């Protein structure tokens, strides 16, 4: 399940991309 | 640890949440 926790990181990582756009 | 990542995401979740508003 740790693979899902780390995978979610990219989720919040992509969201931060919205901060700019 | 699951909480380990859960924490990281918890940080990015708050980070994006910040820029969000």
């Amino acid at each position: 399940e740790i693979a899902a926790l780390e995978k979610e990181i990219a989720a919040l990582e992509k969201e931060i991309a919205a901060l700019e756009k | 640890k699951i909480a380990a990542l859960k924490e990281k995401i918890a940080a990015l979740k708050e980070k994006i949440a910040a820029l969000k508003e």
